[PDB]
């Protein structure tokens, strides 16, 4: 994914979406490592689907 | 007209006199450390009041800061609390202690420690080592690392010549009254100027100022 | 010899490419004597003994790093820096130094210039990647450099150096590494396709005082007129030289006799005063005009042919209509309608046409999707701008060197772009995945939002 | 507290010359600087009414032998 | 009181320091004293959702003077009034997707009703898109409004 | 006004100064009082005074002052000529003391400032002790005169006493600081000014008897001075100087005919109107207007003082008398600044301060623009003269002979020398001069030396800036969104040359910690960063100290890595290092530059070390400061020692980068005796890789520390909280809340006040100074500076229960939780291995 799309500026989680109608402590811990496996299975799974059939 | 009142030292000195019971003995604005203007307003600008500061509706929703996502660094896990991020924290130092200060406003750091005693009894004279001021080590330091001068040798000094100001009082009976005056608050500490009305002026306004009227009940605090 | 005696240098393999981005150290944020790691890839400002470098050198084991200016890799762990020419494919690609002998290889861009990784250079019409937002700038600055020329201009290192740079103004850095940039993307020792515009992006945003920032989608139109402006501001200044070099090239000069005609409130009283009060005079304006700018007639309220969608295709000549039909315009946004009376005297070599679609309503910016129709061939509006300078513009067969048009919706919108080529003609869209497409495939159909043209 | 008293005592540590009563002009350094122009200088040449020329380690030349003084421009603004 | 009784004085209700609440109802007798003032020079004197709908009415209104102005009232009387109906047909026939050909009328009149209907359409999406957005983020609404916005979305 | 720029080729009237405050007010007011007599358009307002010096908008707010301030004029004398001072004005903060460090470049001679009513203070203290091992005159001045005499209304008498007191507690701090004989400071002397810097009330000795001259009278003011400072008495009788002191109910000469005239004029003024009447004015010989009169009692009271007491022209006596030109007093800067040592013919050359030889300026201060985006460096120029647009070449603060390539070519612009009016109208400036050097700031960071770029080519920069203070409050900074982070970044490159003090280091963890040395002084940081280097608003983290790892018994047994070549093999053991070497060695007391016979004998007598120990090969940390020091004490008997010879250097680099990089938490290591046991190594070269062994030694060094016992260390910092009488306990109780112990306390000598010496842990110390004044209801006052490392309780790799995450620990826990948290938020590995 970092090949792909890099991420120098750690932007990752600039626009990350996460509940927040659950508590601080348990939404979700958007770690950098997390995050980053997070955006590489999103461009996985966007990469296995036409984008001209569906989109994700 | 009565608009501007030009007086003397002794009449500001017996009307202090007579307002000692309306006016606190507070005389250095350090005893205002976080109760002055700016710490109210950078509490004001801020979700958290200081306890003896009034509660403020935030300006705005401030959802961005209100609960932040965990981080990699924003974690609690590696941040360590040896004592609580208390209020006054954050308002003494609002560009540290705070995340996103944004619009804040700046608090006065220090002032030097207001060294004055009080007049005690008038008959003493003003110019006196009062009990309260510490002792000074009065060493005989028979050594003279000191430079010394000639012995009966030199320094010549015709009789005419005085010590300047000479054939009058050093100490005088109103010498405590302005050395009290140059202490006090806003409306003694000016020799003479403007007036002011009568319904704008507050006489109650240094009360609620003072960091609080302790041994009170709630309601009072409240 | 000690240059390459070491194993390390061959263990030392261009794993990342990551010159693309700004050069800064990565332990102590400083930009003087910021030695790259040529294994791990890691650029830090430490030295190689005691210091940043050093420490990296002894943790990531890479006996080799390359120098901050020289950029020769480390012969020795810690005692000596100095490249080997070996893998010199790096060092090229960092150092764009192809001459006006070596440009005209360049120019003859109909051979096969494979990339170090096996891409196509596409010089000026690279597929570099471009920032999520502000695309369009991504996309003006592609086109730009679309340009042989510009791209000519930009190797100049010495010419472009020649201008001294005013200590105050950071324009000039600015300039001076956009221009190495798009050099370095036009260069055939290049090894990547996709390169990396956060540089250039930040540079940008830099020296425009923030507008046209890559943080959020900023208009074709403006993104190029603060491009040309601030190119025009590098090369121009206190110098004798008063004419820049990328201004002169697309400066152009219309004679634009405006008029200051009545009010339409004032009735024919009242127009007979003015005329005789010289009012609606004819008085030539002499615009610079660098870019000229076309705007599309109003758009369908209601479709008759075809009630789905009716498209009101703009033939070519109301561009070059702008010889009588701007010359005829007489009206303005001000209480008196204003007499435009246009006449472009002096046509640039380069034509650079702004279609500006967009435009902002009295609730809402929208945009005309009136097809372009537009042709790629001879144009004669030069002549008929002026009749008697066809003898000065010769060459006035101008053909649509590169067009960008924007797609999608005015809020969420994207932009592609397709260009030509100089003397090879290819036609090739500039898009990334699409970056052989010759035939127009509709290209007029889509609201073109820029076309750029050579006089040639 | 005269003006030319207190223009020579500010003139002291540049580079000044002064010419005597008898013709001896020494030019250097003005190290000290007297009330009553008694001038000590240090490092200095003295050239004589006869045309010799010399050079003195360290001289005190008192106001009383002494004719005109001349000092540098950057004392006039 | 908590003052006054501090001490030896007793916890009764014997305070007399007025001048603190008398300042601050002089204060709030002084800002509302204009009100008073305005109300009663009204009584002594002897003159004691349309945001949308004005702009409509404004744009319609306009339409039709400017048609009086070019069109000439002094000779022809009724037809104007019968202009008006074009100008709603114009606008359904903008509102329906359908095409709107008038060969009878003039081109001019042709370009001033397409003018006309430009500007209404933009605006009545503008406003579509905006009651859509009020209604959905949690604004009160009324029925016929939601039903309205409805129709237009 | 050319006169400004006349003086200034006048090598011998430029009197470079830099002073020093308790706290910034009383400094400034000095210097205001200063610019005020200089420049008459310029008039402090009734309602708070102009403050010159704090330009800075912080600083104005705050009141507290933020970045020094180097502004002066051309100033008149009694008995001498206008000379051009230039004066460094100095923040009066413990933390922002450092900032007066860079002035201690500056200039060479420190005019230093003492309250008379507060007295010595932990920060006047320090200075003295700081200029003293800076090699620079020192002339006091007792500051704010007005409060003895008004404030406290002290007797006449007892105010001499108290006054006298301080003068001999600064001359005993100086001199157990300094024994040079120069250290004698008394008004006789002439290194004491009464400077109140309050209505503009300055004096010396020397002032009063030029003022009693002018009164009346021709007695020569020198020999009146010398007489009347100190407690020599006065006969009227005899009317002379009588050490005897015939006369049985006279006061001192002092006392007598200079504090007693001051009280005199004080009371008439404050006491009231009829008081100080015209009949008194006119026997002081001064005839205020209508509008004088009728002004309130500060401003008449100043006005008074500031007609009768002259235009400040005994501090510049004292300062012409004492503080040397720079041409006098370039020498001994040359020989403790320059590391290329005055034996060098260039170094001779500066010496003697010749503007038309070699250029060689020091750049040390830095200066933001008003628009913020170029930086101006401020410096002294010791040798040459620089002109505008003459390229030099900046030789950084690490820029050495062995590369060239440390030092960059840049041109000069303008050089707005002058600072008083903030102009930039000079051309070009001459040696021994500040110059305000633009274009040139790119180049370098900090502490930097220009040079002219083909005159000389062996010419090196001076030694590297140190400060007194050290950093040890660590702050991570990140961005509210990383999608204009290098527009941070650049503001923090803006706040690492602003501030000298301040450390920007870029973690591992991609985290962007700035080091500071107090919480006020990262406060004016972060301020400065968004409001004026970097618009972005910043998010921070909670205020972390940086720890330490320590010894406490030796090692078991021994520790040895093999180089992957052919095996070879170095072991070591590392055992605590001796008691009281860590201060001493870090004091700067013994260099690794030392003769060998030299540091043998240091060691044998002073810790009683064997002499075969102390010939073994030295490396004492990091630029041989480093309080862990390294012995090579492998066995002659060995055939490795033409080995070792030939691994020295490596074995040194392996030392140090250990020491910079520890076990816990990669910090730094002190007060660790490395014992080079043995190696054994292959002769052949080929053998010796230079990259096998660095990593091998902090491998041994990491090992060895987990053989020995480790231990946890935290920044104790000395605070000097002054409060009044009656809380001084309830002071003690904050102390006993944060984990604080009283080193001592005393009443402060003729003031009603209390000061007490504390030690705190720095991790209770983030906002200790907040809770003293807000639970003494704003009384009290503190001010903390580092101290000293002192042993944190535990173990850092003993397997303890895990602390909640919002709960502070207890005692025996603190080690290893710090040890885990620090190595997690470092970014490597949390678990400590024993096999690592």
């Amino acid at each position: 994914y970092l090949t792909e799309h890099p991420d120098p500026n750690n932007e990752n989680i600039v626009g990350y979406n996460n509940k927040k109608c659950w508590p601080r402590d348990a939404r979700m811990r958007l770690m950098k490592h997390d995050v980053n496996l997070g955006r590489a299975v999103f461009w996985d799974i966007k990469n296995r689907l036409p984008r001209s059939v569906t989109t994700v | 007209t009565y608009q501007r009142w030009q007086f003397t030292l002794p009449m500001m000195s017996t009307l202090y006199r007579l307002a000692n019971q309306l006016l606190t003995d507070l005389v250095d604005d350090n005893y205002f450390y976080l109760f002055d203007l700016k710490a109210f307003f950078t509490s004001k600008a801020l979700n958290m009041a200081i306890p003896g500061g009034p509660k403020f509706e935030p300006l705005v929703r401030d959802i961005n800061l209100q609960d932040e996502d965990w981080n990699e660094f924003n974690d609690i896990n590696k941040i360590i609390i040896r004592q609580p991020i208390r209020t006054e924290y954050k308002i003494a130092f609002p560009y540290l202690y705070n995340n996103l200060p944004h619009h804040v406003h700046l608090t006065w750091y220090h002032t030097p420690n207001v060294v004055f005693i009080k007049t005690e009894d008038p008959d003493l004279p003003a110019f006196y080592f009062d009990p309260l001021i510490n002792p000074i080590s009065h060493r005989h330091s028979v050594k003279s690392q000191e430079p010394l001068p000639d012995d009966d040798e030199e320094f010549e000094l015709p009789e005419f010549v005085e010590p300047f100001l000479k054939d009058t009082p050093l100490y005088t009976d109103n010498t405590a009254n302005g050395i009290a005056l140059l202490w006090a608050p806003r409306p003694f500490n000016l020799r003479s100027g403007r007036t002011r009305r009568a319904l704008d002026i507050p006489l109650v306004k240094n009360w609620y100022r003072e960091h609080c009227p302790a041994g009170q009940p709630v309601k009072v605090r409240v | 010899r000690r240059s390459r005696h070491c194993p390390y240098l061959d263990t030392i393999n261009r794993s990342v490419l990551d010159f693309d981005f700004e050069k800064l150290c990565s332990i102590s944020l400083s930009h003087i004597n910021a030695y790259a790691c040529l294994v791990c890839g890691k650029y830090f400002q430490g030295r190689g003994l005691k210091s940043h470098a050093y420490i990296h050198s002894v943790q990531f084991s890479h006996h080799v790093f390359l120098n901050l200016h020289t950029l020769k890799f480390y012969c020795l762990p810690d005692n000596y820096e100095i490249i080997d020419s070996s893998l010199e494919d790096i060092t090229y690609v960092l150092k764009p130094t192809f001459t006006k002998q070596q440009i005209a290889n360049l120019d003859k861009q109909a051979k096969l210039s494979r990339a170090y990784d096996g891409t196509t250079y596409l010089p000026g019409i690279v597929g570099l990647n471009n920032i999520k937002a502000n695309d369009y700038a991504n996309a003006v600055l592609q086109a730009l450099s679309n340009v042989p020329p510009l791209r000519n201009y930009f190797l100049e290192e010495d010419n472009y150096k020649n201008i001294k740079r005013p200590p105050g103004d950071i324009m000039f850095l600015l300039v001076q590494r956009f221009g190495e940039l798009m050099r370095k993307l036009w260069n055939p020792r290049n090894f990547k396709a996709h390169v990396s515009p956060h540089e250039m992006l930040q540079a940008v945003v830099l020296c425009s005082k923030k507008t046209f920032q890559i943080t959020k989608q900023g208009d074709g139109v403006d993104f190029l007129s603060w491009f040309l402006n601030a190119l025009h501001s590098a090369l121009g200044g206190t110098k004798k030289k008063k004419k820049t070099i990328v201004t002169d090239v697309f400066q152009g000069s219309m004679r634009i006799f405006t008029k200051k005609l009545p009010h339409p409130d004032l009735p024919a009283e009242e127009k007979e005063q003015l005329l005789h009060n010289d009012e609606y005079q004819e008085t030539m304006v002499e615009s610079t005009f660098m870019y000229l700018t076309l705007d599309l007639p109003t758009a369908p309220l209601y479709k008759d042919e075809k009630e789905q969608l009716i498209i009101p295709q703009v033939p070519l000549f109301n561009i070059l209509a702008k010889f009588n039909g701007i010359t005829e315009k007489e009206y303005k946004t001000y209480k008196e309608n204003f007499l435009k009376r246009f006449q472009l005297t002096k046509l640039p070599p380069y034509l650079i046409f702004c279609i500006k679609r967009f435009t902002k309503n009295n609730f809402f910016v929208e945009k005309n999707p009136t097809i372009v129709n537009f042709p790629i061939t001879n144009v004669d509006l030069r002549e008929y701008l002026s009749e008697e300078v066809q003898a000065v513009h010769k060459n006035t067969t101008y053909d649509l060197i590169a067009n960008i048009v924007h797609d999608g919706k005015p809020s969420e919108g994207s932009y592609r772009i397709h260009v030509l080529h100089h003397g090879t003609g290819k036609w090739y869209e500039l898009q990334d995945l699409q970056v052989t497409d010759i035939l127009p495939q509709m290209i007029t159909l889509s609201e073109a939002y820029i076309q750029i043209w050579k006089r040639r | 507290i005269g003006v030319p008293i207190k223009v020579l005592h500010e003139a002291e540590g540049h580079i000044v010359t002064c010419e005597t009563n008898t013709g001896e002009v020494y030019r250097g350094k003005l190290i000290e600087a007297e009330d009553n122009m008694n001038c000590q200088m240090s490092n200095i040449t003295v050239t004589y009414r006869d045309g010799r020329v010399a050079q003195l380690e360290q001289v005190y030349i008192r106001g009383s032998k002494i004719r005109f003084l001349i000092l540098p421009d950057m004392l006039k603004n | 009181y908590y003052r006054f009784n501090t001490g030896p004085v007793g916890k009764g209700p014997g305070c007399g320091f007025w001048a603190a609440g008398w300042r601050v109802w002089l204060f709030f007798m002084r800002g509302i004293t204009p009100l008073l003032e305005r109300w009663l020079g009204n009584l002594l004197a002897r003159q004691f959702q349309r945001v949308e709908s004005h702009f409509d009415l404004e744009l319609r209104a306009a339409v039709m003077h400017d048609i009086l102005d070019m069109m000439p009232e002094g000779i022809k009387q009724n037809k104007a009034r019968t202009i008006l109906q074009h100008l709603s047909e114009a606008w359904r026939c903008w509102k329906a997707n359908i095409p709107w050909k008038v060969p009878g009328l003039p081109t001019p009149i042709e370009n001033m009703i397409l003018r006309y209907v430009k500007a209404k359409a933009d605006w009545w999406t503008n406003t579509a898109h905006y009651n859509r957005e009020r209604i959905r983020r949690g604004a009160t609404v009324d029925k016929t409004v939601c039903k309205k916005n409805l129709g237009r979305l | 006004m050319d006169f400004l720029a006349d003086l200034m080729d006048n090598s011998e009237l430029i009197r470079n100064v830099t002073l020093c405050g308790h706290l910034h007010h009383g400094k400034t007011c000095f210097v205001d009082c200063l610019i005020e007599q200089t420049h008459p358009e310029i008039r402090k307002r009734y309602d708070q005074d102009l403050c010159y010096t704090d330009i800075l908008f912080t600083e104005q707010e705050r009141g507290v002052g933020i970045k020094s301030t180097p502004v002066t004029v051309v100033l008149p004398d009694t008995k001498g000529k206008s000379y051009l001072f230039n004066i460094m004005d100095t923040p009066g903060h413990v933390n922002f003391s450092d900032e007066v460090t860079a002035g201690l470049r500056i200039s060479d001679g420190v005019v230093l400032f003492i309250d008379a009513a507060e007295g010595v203070m932990l920060n006047t203290e320090r200075l003295i002790k700081h200029a003293v091992q800076e090699r620079l005159a020192v002339t006091v001045c007792i500051n704010k005169i007005d409060r003895l005499i008004l404030e406290l209304k002290l007797p006449p008498t007892d105010a001499y006493y108290k006054l006298r007191h301080i003068v001999d507690e600064v001359n005993g701090l100086i001199s157990m600081y300094s024994t040079d004989e120069n250290l004698i400071l008394s008004p006789l002397l002439g290194n004491v000014c009464f400077s109140s810097s309050q209505y503009s009330i300055c004096f010396t000795l020397g002032s009063f008897a030029k003022i009693y001259a002018d009164t009346f009278g021709d007695i020569n003011y020198q020999e009146f001075a010398k007489r009347l400072w100190g407690d020599i008495y006065f006969n009227p009788k005899t009317r002379k100087f009588t050490k005897k002191a015939p006369t049985s109910s006279s006061q001192r000469s002092f006392v007598e005919f200079i504090l007693e005239p001051l009280y005199k004029i004080l009371a008439q003024v404050v006491g009231d109107v009829d008081t100080s009447l015209p009949r008194t004015l006119d026997e002081l010989g001064i005839h205020l207007t209508k509008e004088e009169l009728k002004l309130n009692i500060r401003p008449l009271l100043r006005l008074v003082c500031k007609k009768f007491f002259g235009e400040f022209t005994g501090f510049v006596d004292m300062c012409v008398q004492h503080i040397p030109s720079p041409k006098v007093g370039a020498k001994p800067k040359i020989e403790h600044t320059y590391t290329g040592g005055v034996d060098s013919d260039l170094g001779e050359a500066m010496s003697d301060c010749d503007p038309d030889g070699p250029l060689m300026c020091h750049t040390t201060k830095m200066y933001s623009t008003d628009d913020g985006v170029q930086f101006h460096a401020f410096g002294r120029v010791l040798s040459g003269t620089i002109h505008a647009g003459q390229p030099v070449k900046v030789l950084g603060e690490n820029y050495t002979l062995e590369d060239e390539e440390d030092s960059q070519i840049c041109t000069v612009g303008r050089l707005w020398i002058s600072v008083a009016r903030y102009h930039i109208e000079v051309n070009r400036v001459p040696a021994g001069n500040w110059v305000l050097i633009e274009g040139v700031d790119q180049p370098i960071v900090k502490t930097a030396t220009i040079t002219e770029p083909r005159g000389n080519e062996e010419a090196q920069i001076f030694r590297p800036l140190k400060f007194n203070t050290t950093s040890v409050i660590k702050i991570a900074v990140e961005p509210v969104n990383p999608s204009e982070l290098p527009k941070m970044l650049d503001g923090l490159r803006k706040v690492n040359k602003s501030y000298p003090s301040l450390t920007t280091k870029v973690e591992e963890s991609g985290e962007h910690v700035i080091l500071g040395t107090g919480e006020l002084y990262l406060d004016c940081v972060m301020h400065d960063l968004r409001k004026m280097y970097s618009e972005i608003d910043i998010k921070v983290a909670d205020p972390v100290v940086t720890f330490c790892e320590t010894v406490v018994e030796t090692s078991s047994l021994k520790c040895f890595a093999e180089t992957p070549n052919k095996k070879n093999k170095i072991t070591m053991i590392a055992e605590p290092l001796e008691k009281g070497l860590a201060e001493d060695i870090e004091n700067e007391v013994v260099q690794i530059t030392w003769n060998r016979k030299k540091l043998g004998e240091f060691f044998q007598t002073k810790y009683d070390w064997d002499l075969l120990a102390a010939r073994s090969i030295w490396a004492f940390g990091p630029d041989a400061t480093g309080p862990n020091i390294l012995v090579d004490d492998t066995l002659p008997s060995e055939v490795d020692k033409a080995l070792l010879g030939s691994v020295k250097d490596s074995i040194v680099q392996g030392f140090q980068w250990g020491t910079r990089e520890g076990p816990l938490c990669d910090e730094l290591i002190r007060n660790v005796k490395f014992k080079i046991l043995d190696a054994v190594v292959a002769q052949e070269p080929l053998h010796r890789g230079g990259g096998q062994i660095i990593p091998t030694a902090r491998r041994v060094v990491y090992s060895a520390f987990l053989m020995a016992t480790p231990r946890l260390m935290e920044p104790y910092y000395f605070v000097e909280v002054q409060a009044p009488a009656d809380c001084v306990s309830a002071v003690y109780t904050v102390l006993a809340r944060r984990r604080g112990h009283v080193t001592q306390d005393a009443p402060i000598p003729g003031s009603p006040l209390y000061t007490i010496k504390a030690f705190i842990p720095a991790i209770d110390s983030f906002g200790f100074e907040t809770d003293l004044r807000t639970h003494t209801q704003g009384q009290a006052f503190s001010l903390s500076v580092f101290h000293h490392w002192q042993i944190v309780p535990g173990d850092p790799l003993d397997k303890s229960i895990v602390i909640r995450p919002l709960e502070p620990q207890p005692a025996p826990h603190l080690a290893r939780e710090f040890m885990i948290k620090t190595r997690r938020r470092k970014g490597l590995s949390e678990d400590v291995s024993i096999s690592k």
